C-alpha cells in the first residue's frame, strides 16, 4: 500500500493511496516551551508536533519549517515526518513507498535533501516526487489546463497541455496565506487590535478563515462600506472579548489581485495566469482558457471564481470563452491526484527505488523524476 | 556568434546580439584536432546561451530598473492626494 | 503674524513650543493627580485635580493618572485638562490665533486620530491643524534625508525607514516595550534587595532612580560576572525621606530588556533585530545608507552605553562588508520637537495643513486624507 504525502507550508495531509480523502490534516508547526516549568508530576516535553502544538500555543512558540514553499528547517521537517509517519498514520515507513510533493520552480537542493532524508533516516522501499499542480489537474478529471494553485507559502500558475507541464510558462507569485494573515495583523490595529505573538497569529488566520470575502468591485465595496455598517461583522475570542471588522473582510484578499498592499512587486493572480496563458502557443490558448483549475485553501475565498471571471474576461479576447472550475474539495486535490497516480497501474514501474538510488546518489531526482 | 530575434504579435519586439570569443588550441593529428575545436566550439557556445539566460533573468530588477522602476522605492502606489507630502521631503538638504 | 504651534504629546512629557525655536519652550509631564484622603482644613483652594509639575509637587496625597498609555490617548477627559494647561497655564496663548502641529506614533488607531482632530477644532478652535509621525521629525531635525529611525520614549518603540524624504510604510515597525515597562521591570527588581515600590507616587522615585543610575552594558554576561566577583559596580541614591539604597547589577539589567523582551515575557525581538528586520524589508539597493544613517531619537535612547552596545550587535547581524554607523546627537531628548519646528517653519508646508472650512465640510475624516 502506497503513502502519498502533501507537505504543505501550513498543513501536512497525508494518507493512504487509494481512499478518497486524507486520513491525516494536520498543522505544520512545532512548538517549544517559553515559561518556566514548576510542576514535576507531569510529562514535561520539549517539543510538541502539530495539533498538540496548536492545543498548547499559549505557552509555546511556534515555528513553521516551511517558509515560503522552501524548507527552512531540516530538524523540523524530520519532526514532521517522524510524528506523520508514526503518530497520526500508524504506519512503518520500512514497509511502505512514499509519494512526496514538491512546488515547481524550486532549487535542486531541496529535493537532493529530501531524497536523501526519505533514504536514510525514513528508509522507504521506494519513493517518488511530484508536482502539485499537475496533480490537482489529475484530480479534477481533465488532462488539458491551466492550474491555480495558492496554498500558505507559494502562489502557482502552471498551465498542461496533455498531462506534461509547460515549464517556459510556469508563474510563481511569492504571495500566500500567510502573507494574508500577516497583513490582516497589520491592518487589525486600526480598530485598536493588538495581535503580536505566535499564538494570536493562528486566531488571526481563524478570523481570516471564518469572515474574510473577496469583493467583486473592490471601489463600489468601499464605498459602500463607509455609507453604513452592514457589512461589519463579530468575532469572538478565545478569552471572551468580541471584534467587530467592517472592511478589512475584503481588503485583506485584494493583495491577491493588487500584491502592492503588502509591498511585493509583482502582478496580480488575474495578470498572472493571463501571462501564463498568453505565453503559450495560439492553437492551445482556447484550451487553456476554458479549463481554468483553481486549488488550494487560499482558493476558498467566498467570492474569488466571479472575480477572477470578470478580470479574465476583462483581459482575455471578446471571442474568447472563459470557464473557471472550483472544485468544492480543492482544500485537498494535491492528495486526490497523488493518489490516483499512485494507484495507476503503469505508475509502479516509475518509482525510485533504493537500489538506483544506491548505484546513483542524491542526484538520480534529476533524471528519473520530475 | 549572432542572434537575431523578431516577435510582433501584437506589438513589436527584437533582439540582435552577438559574441566575440578568442581561445587558443594544440595541434596535433587530424582527428584530435577537430575534436580540440568542437569542444572550444561546445564551451563557447553554451556559456553564451547560459549567460543570455541569466541576463534575461535579471532584467527586471538591474537594467530595466535603471530606465522605469516598477514600483517605487515606498513599495506603495502613488498616493494623489498627497503630493505635497511626497515634495516637502527633500527641501532640508 | 499667525505663528504655528509645535505640541509633542507623548506618552510621559509634554514637550511644547513656539515654531521656529530651537528648544521646547514647556516641558512637563503628562500627568492628572487626584486627591486620594480626605480635606480637613477649610479656606484653602483644594482643587479637584492637579496637572504637570503641581501633581508631581504634591504627589504624596495624589493619586497619578496617565491619559496616554502606549501611544493611545484612553482617558479623553484628562487629556482636555492636559491641552488646556498647556495652551493657558504653560504657553499663555489663545488657540484660536495659532495653527498647532501634533504628533503621532506609527500603526495607531485611526480613532485617535480623528478625535484629535475633533477636539482640536471644536474645543480649542483652531484656525489649522497637523498631525505627522515622531521618526519622520527625528530625521528633520538630525539634518537627513535617508537612514533609518529608532524613536523609544515612554510608551511605544518604533522604527521608521526614510529615503530621500519619503516615509517607508512596509518596513515600519512598532514595539510597546519603552521606558514605562522598564520603570515596571525595575520596581519588580528591586524587591530583591528588599526594596518595595508599590504606589503611583514610588513610580515616579523608581523612574528618577532608572534616570540617575542604569546604564547599557557592553557585554551582558562579563558585566555581571564582574558585578558577582566584586563589589565595584554598585552605587547608592537618597530616597526623599533620607533613607539611602543601594543597587549594584540592577543597572544594566533593567535596560538589557531592550534587548532581551523575554525578561518581562514578551516574545518578540530586541531593537537591534527589529532594526535589522525593518532594513531588510527595504530595497537592496539602498540598504548601504540606511546602515550608514542609523538614527535613534527618543528619551529612552539616554542610557550610557546603548549605542556601543547597538553597534556590536547590528555589525553581528549585518553582512561583514557593511559599514554601520549609529548617530546619538547629544539632544536627542527633545529631537520630535525641533524636527517639528523645522517642518511647521517651512513656505511648502503652508499649503499643507488642514484648514477649518475643510473641517465643516469634510467632517474628523480628512485627517486621513490629507495627514500620512
Ligand atoms: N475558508 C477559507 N478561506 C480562506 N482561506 C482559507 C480557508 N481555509 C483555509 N484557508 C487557507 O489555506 C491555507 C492552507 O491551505 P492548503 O493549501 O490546504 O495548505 P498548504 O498551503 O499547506 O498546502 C491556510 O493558510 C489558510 O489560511
Ligand atoms: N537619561 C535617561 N536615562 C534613561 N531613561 C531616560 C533618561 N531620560 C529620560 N528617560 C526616560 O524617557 C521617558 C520619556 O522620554 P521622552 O521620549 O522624552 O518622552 P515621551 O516618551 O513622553 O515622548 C521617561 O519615561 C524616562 O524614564
Ligand atoms: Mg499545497
Ligand atoms: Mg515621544
Amino acid at each position: 500500500t502506497a503513502l502519498v504525502c502533501d507537505n504543505g507550508s501550513g498543513l501536512v495531509k497525508a494518507g493512504f493511496a487509494g481512499d478518497d480523502a486524507p486520513r491525516a490534516v494536520f498543522p505544520s508547526i512545532v512548538g517549544r516551551p517559553r515559561h518556566q516549568g514548576v510542576m514535576v508530576g507531569m510529562g514535561q516535553k520539549d517539543s510538541y508536533v502539530g495539533d498538540e502544538a496548536q492545543s498548547k500555543r499559549g505557552i509555546l512558540t511556534l515555528k513553521y519549517p516551511i517558509e515560503h514553499g522552501i524548507i527552512t528547517n531540516w530538524d523540523d521537517m524530520e519532526k514532521i515526518w517522524h510524528h506523520t509517519f508514526y503518530n497520526e498514520l500508524r504506519v512503518a515507513p520500512e514497509e511502505h513507498p512514499t509519494l512526496l510533493t514538491e512546488a515547481p520552480l524550486n532549487p535542486k537542493a531541496n529535493r537532493e535533501k529530501m531524497t536523501q532524508i526519505m533514504f536514510e533516516t525514513f528508509n522507504v522501499p521506494a519513493m517518488y516526487v511530484a508536482i502539485q499542480a499537475v496533480l490537482s489537474l489529475y484530480a479534477s478529471g481533465r488532462t488539458t489546463g491551466i492550474v491555480l494553485d495558492s496554498g500558505d507559502g507559494v502562489t502557482h500558475n502552471v498551465p498542461i497541455y496533455e498531462g506534461y507541464a509547460l515549464p517556459h510558462a510556469i508563474m510563481r507569485l511569492d504571495l500566500a496565506g500567510r502573507d494574508l494573515t500577516d497583513y490582516l495583523m497589520k491592518i487589525l490595529t486600526e480598530r485598536g487590535y493588538s495581535f503580536v505573538t505566535t499564538a494570536e497569529r493562528e486566531i488571526v488566520r481563524d478570523i481570516k478563515e471564518k469572515l474574510c470575502y473577496v469583493a467583486l468591485d473592490f471601489e463600489n465595496e468601499m464605498a459602500t462600506a463607509a455609507s453604513s455598517s452592514s457589512l461589519e461583522k463579530s468575532y469572538e475570542l478565545p478569552d471572551g472579548q468580541v471584534i467587530t471588522i467592517g472592511n478589512e473582510r475584503f481588503r485583506c484578499p485584494e493583495t491577491l489581485f493588487q500584491p502592492s498592499f503588502i509591498g511585493m512587486e509583482s502582478a496580480g493572480i488575474h495578470e498572472t495566469t493571463y501571462n501564463s496563458i498568453m505565453k503559450c502557443d495560439i492553437d492551445i490558448r482556447k484550451d487553456l482558457y476554458a479549463n481554468n483549475v483553481m486549488s488550494g485553501g487560499t482558493t476558498m475565498y467566498p467570492g474569488i471564481a466571479d472575480r477572477m471571471q470578470k478580470e479574465i474576461t476583462a483581459l482575455a479576447p471578446s471571442t474568447m470563452k472563459i470557464k473557471i472550475i472550483a472544485p468544492p474539495e480543492r482544500k485537498y486535490s494535491v492528495w486526490i491526484g497523488g493518489s490516483i497516480l499512485a494507484s495507476l497501474s503503469t505508475f509502479q514501474q516509475m518509482w525510485i527505488t533504493k537500489q538506483e538510488y544506491d548505484e546513483a546518489g542524491p542526484s538520480i531526482v534529476h533524471r528519473k523524476c520530475f | 556568434l549572432k542572434i537575431q530575434v523578431h516577435y510582433y504579435e501584437d506589438g513589436n519586439v527584437q533582439l540582435v546580439s552577438h559574441k566575440d570569443v578568442q581561445d587558443s588550441l594544440t595541434v596535433s593529428n587530424e582527428a584530435q584536432t577537430a575534436k580540440e575545436f568542437i569542444k572550444i566550439i561546445e564551451n563557447a557556445e553554451n556559456e553564451y546561451q547560459t549567460a543570455i539566460s541569466e541576463n534575461y533573468q535579471t532584467m527586471s530588477d538591474t537594467t530595466f530598473k535603471a530606465l522605469r522602476r516598477q514600483l517605487p522605492v515606498t513599495r506603495t502606489k502613488i498616493d494623489w492626494n498627497k503630493i505635497l507630502s511626497y515634495k516637502i521631503g527633500k527641501e532640508m538638504q
